[PDB]
């Protein structure tokens, strides 16, 4: 059977990257 | 300045002084080491911001008004909410259309943090219209007609109007959005690129369906290509998206093999970088999961010694993700598949790891080892692996597993002695 990221997810975080969620402006 | 001395220039009767109260909050608010969000929040300055980006005429309290906000949303969850309380999505949807095109900026960027927050706000801002606008900035022929940091702001919005779970996105706005995410996807820009790839990553992660929609645009080669570039904050994205369609349908599966994405994984099952070779590694494990025809497709690519490379030697949540791929390859692979894993090397590496004390890794490799002896039933090899595993000291780690305290351990390794070693 295939396993989905959500999996992955659960075994691997913290610190799975992802996008940035919020950018302050400099 | 204070916070008392903007409350005093916002709330002067003087255009002027509310300028220049306002440009002193944007750079409070920007200012690196803690800026004081909560106490402009309760000096109740947010419904004064939310106005000013209504004043067309003054176009410069706009701007400033526009730059204060975004910080704010830019902050905790509940900093986010109090902007969205203030009115702010329709006023800033309202500025996407502003011919100054640093203020319609500012608007794509707030928006963007208020998108970026949770799955709910998303869903508010695409209520209140915002796409329809979004998309009309990008609808010219040449995308390098647009700033850089404009077209990356645009970019990097819709990204998080993609992203997010419990509920995805709308199907409807999804639809409306990927043509436009196809163009971004070939720009010859890197962060654009990069956050191309993060939107097609967070659309492939669900349903097949999901996946579907996204693979039906003909987006895969391009995603093979960017799995190939310098930048790691491209090939990051990029591996994701194609790690999120191989767990679909066999088909999705072939059109990431077909498009020739398996070339790179020599040097991506390699890669110094921890978080690319375990997802790399993960990846194979759901092709591995996938049909006799995909599986040979590994071994004729030559990935068979890489992923006994990674189980050998990589840190240890990524010997896990080996380890996963390699008992999907035993439980679908044919015969002769299977006894290539033993030609490639494979048991010694298999019985090292089974030195962890972790319950659930040993019942993987307890299930990968069943696996390949009933293979060499079939062809009359059991002897020679029976030699091999004693050998390497995996006899000496299985028979003990037989006094293991959880029955599924105790009892496969129970199994594995009767039949293979008396």
């Amino acid at each position: 059977a295939k396993k989905k990221l959500r999996e992955y997810q659960q075994r691997n975080d913290p610190g799975v990257p992802t996008g940035a969620k919020k950018k302050k402006k400099i | 300045w204070s916070v008392e001395d903007i409350v005093k220039g916002i709330n002067s009767n003087n255009l002027e002084s509310q300028l220049q109260a306002t440009q002193a909050a944007r750079k409070l608010l920007s200012r690196e080491k803690q800026p004081p969000i909560d106490n402009i929040i309760r000096a109740g300055l947010i419904p004064k911001f939310v106005s000013f980006l209504g004043k067309t005429d003054c176009s410069p309290i706009q701007f400033e008004s526009a730059w204060a906000l975004t910080n704010i949303a830019s902050g905790t969850s509940e900093q986010t909410k109090a902007v969205v309380d203030g009115g702010a999505i329709p006023a800033f949807i309202s500025l996407l259309a502003s011919p100054h095109a640093h203020i319609s900026e500012q608007a794509v960027w707030a928006l963007g943090n208020i998108a970026g927050d949770g799955s709910a706000f998303r869903d508010l801002v695409i209520k209140h219209g915002a796409i329809d606008p979004l998309l009309a900035l990008l609808a010219v022929p040449d995308l390098s007609t647009l700033a850089c940091g404009y077209l990356r702001n645009l970019t990097w919005t819709l990204s998080n109007l993609c992203r997010n779970k419990n509920p995805a996105p709308p199907l409807d706005a999804v639809e409306q959005i990927l043509p436009t995410l196809v163009r971004l996807l070939h720009h010859n820009d890197p962060e654009v690129l990069a956050d191309s790839c993060w939107a097609i990553s967070y659309l492939t992660d669900g349903p097949n369906e999901r996946i579907e929609m996204v693979v039906k645009k003909g987006v895969v080669p391009q995603l093979v290509k960017l799995l190939g570039a310098t930048e790691l904050p491209i090939v990051t994205p990029a591996l994701r998206a194609i790690g999120n369609i191989v767990t679909g349908t066999d088909e999705q599966t072939q059109k990431v093999i077909d498009a020739g994405a398996l070339a790179v994984f020599p040097s991506l099952l390699t890669n110094p970088k921890t978080n690319i070779q375990k997802e790399a590694t993960w990846t194979m494990s759901n092709i591995t999961a996938g049909r006799q025809d995909q599986i040979q497709q590994v071994v004729n690519h030559g990935l068979v010694p890489f992923l006994v490379g990674v189980l050998s030697k990589a840190d240890f949540k990524t010997q896990k993700e080996a380890a996963w791929a390699i008992t999907n390859y035993t439980s679908g692979g044919t015969v002769e598949q299977i006894v290539y894993l033993v030609h490639c090397g494979i048991i010694e590496p298999l019985m090292n790891l089974l030195s962890a004390k972790d319950t659930k890794i040993i019942q993987v490799i307890l299930d990968a080892i069943s696996n390949i002896f009933q293979a060499a039933e079939k062809l009359g090899e059991t002897e020679k692996l029976s030699i091999m595993i004693e050998e390497c000291g995996g006899l000496d780690k299985i028979e003990a597993l037989q006094r293991h305290e959880n029955e599924s351990v105790y009892k496969a390794s129970l199994n594995l002695i009767e039949k293979y070693f008396s």
